[PDB]
């Protein structure tokens, strides 16, 4: 069966690039589209974007072109890069397949000067 | 972007009662509306896809209806385990967007 | 089953294809017309060993699994045999995932050759919708 799992730093500094990894188990990433979603403090959900089979990507304009979603078939995982983060990027990041049947456990990433 | 409004944002109900949650879109989205359940400390769980299509493994008491700009998630005989947040998400147009969520609380 | 032009336009509208990811309803009706001639049973084997199935000719090498095609990816995670019903539900769900790739409706060769660039709206005109 398929399982998703986010990993990466939980604490990052302002202005740096926030990067996360979603590890897919149970099937190949070449058999689906892959997305990233984040939840802000306040029950506000935001769909960040996804990468489809052709490698084409769709990113939410709200991210102001600071995001990058890539994949690595040999490792069966995909990634999220968010450049020049601010405290506004603090949230719980989740990876999920495109249709939403599979979600990771989510990981809280806090952006702080300290 | 397409704006999804979930009002009432909070719903108080007694277990055993039947309720309906609303999700309206700023522009028609056909049947491209998905319903999620998110209990505290957990990842969202897809309950209904394409507005009314059932999902294997989900309790039968959950059902969805509607089309265009007005959708509804219906719960037949609310159970205690059902208390939590419910979000609707549209996939008709990019960017995909989520409603502000409706919290189901006990009376 | 063979749909009538207007019959399918109404069905596709109901199945949420009107203005799905920037593609107006006429695009889908026109696509069905030239891909399968509105026939839900349409089945055509290809040179690369794959086969296209259904009203929207979904391919067995990329979208559905027919178990006899080389390098199958089954992106729609569904058996091709399940896309041959009179009920267009399954083909629409898969069509939506297909068009959600950056290639859009270009995945449908016939649509690309006979619909793209034409007055697709004409395909839903003169219909009760």
């Amino acid at each position: 069966d398929v399982q998703l799992q986010e990993s990466g730093p939980s604490l990052v500094k302002p202005s740096q690039t926030l990067s996360l990894t979603c590890s897919v188990t149970g099937d190949s990433i070449t058999s689906d589209y892959w997305s990233w979603i984040r939840k802000f403090p306040g029950n506000r959900l935001e769909y960040m974007g996804y990468v489809s089979y052709s490698g084409s990507t769709y990113y939410n304009p709200s991210l102001k072109s600071r995001i990058s979603i890539t994949r690595d078939t040999s490792k069966n995982q995909y990634y999220l890069d968010l450049n020049s983060v601010t405290t506004e990027d603090t949230a719980t990041y989740y990876c999920a397949n495109w249709d939403g049947d599979y979600w990771g456990q989510g990981t809280l990433v806090t952006v702080s000067a300290a | 972007d397409i704006v999804l409004t979930q009002s009432p944002a909070t719903l108080s109900v007694t277990p055993g009662n039947s309720v309906s949650l609303s999700c309206r879109a700023s522009q028609s989205i056909g049947n491209n509306l998905h319903w999620y359940q998110q209990k505290s400390h957990e990842s969202p769980r897809l309950l209904i896809k394409a507005a009314s299509q059932s999902i294997s493994g989900i309790p039968s008491r959950f059902s969805g209806s509607g089309s265009g700009t007005d959708f509804t998630l219906s719960i037949n005989s609310v159970e205690t385990e059902d208390f939590g947040m419910y979000f609707c998400q549209q996939s008709n147009s990019w960017p995909y967007t989520f409603g502000g969520g409706t919290k189901l609380e006990i009376k | 089953k063979v749909f009538g032009r207007c019959e399918l336009a109404a069905a596709m509208k109901r199945h949420g294809l009107d203005n799905y990811r920037g593609y107006s309803l006429g695009n889908w009706v026109c696509a069905a017309k030239f891909e399968s001639n509105f026939n839900t049973q349409a089945t055509n084997r290809n040179t690369d060993g794959s086969t296209d199935y259904g009203i929207l000719q979904i391919n067995s090498r990329w979208w559905c699994n027919d178990g006899r095609t080389p390098g199958s990816r089954n992106l729609c995670n569904i058996p091709c045999s399940a896309l041959l019903s009179s009920d267009i539900t399954a083909s629409v769900n898969c069509a939506k995932k297909i068009v959600s790739d950056g290639n859009g409706m270009n995945a449908w060769v016939a649509w690309r050759n006979r619909c793209k660039g034409t007055d697709v709206q004409a395909w839903i005109r003169g219909c009760r919708l």
